[PDB]
């Protein structure tokens, strides 16, 4: 049986030959589901308005006046 | 020579056990991913 250990050795990394192969098609594949699971996500969320700037108050508070209508004094994020 | 191969016998059992797992869950995996572009 000593020449066991000779076949036995190929037929391993041989395999792994395919896990790798394999860890590609599931790490590949899941980054799929993740966009549509994530943008999905966020159809669902909410809209966002428009307008244009007068000023800018001392600071992280600004105006607005959303086009067709009137004035919002805001914040601001984290940034801008 | 008789203490070795014990070694390769088991690396080998433990390496099948996983190449069922990353498999399996794929067809675990799929039926999520027409179950969601299906909703969009």
């Amino acid at each position: 049986f000593e020449q066991k250990i000779q076949e036995t050795e190929l037929k391993i990394r041989s395999k792994t030959e395919n896990v790798r192969r394999l860890e590609a098609q599931r790490n590949a594949l899941n980054d799929k589901v993740r966009f549509i699971k994530d943008e999905l996500r966020l159809l669902q969320e909410p809209g966002s308005y428009v307008g244009e700037v007068i000023k800018i108050v001392s600071d992280k508070k600004v105006l607005v006046k959303v086009q067709p209508e009137g004035k919002y004094i805001v914040d601001v994020a984290k940034d801008i | 020579i008789y203490f070795k191969l014990k070694k390769l016998e088991k690396e080998y059992e433990l390496l099948t056990l996983q190449e069922d797992y990353i498999k399996d869950e794929q067809r675990h995996l799929k039926r999520e991913l027409k179950r969601a572009q299906e909703e969009v």
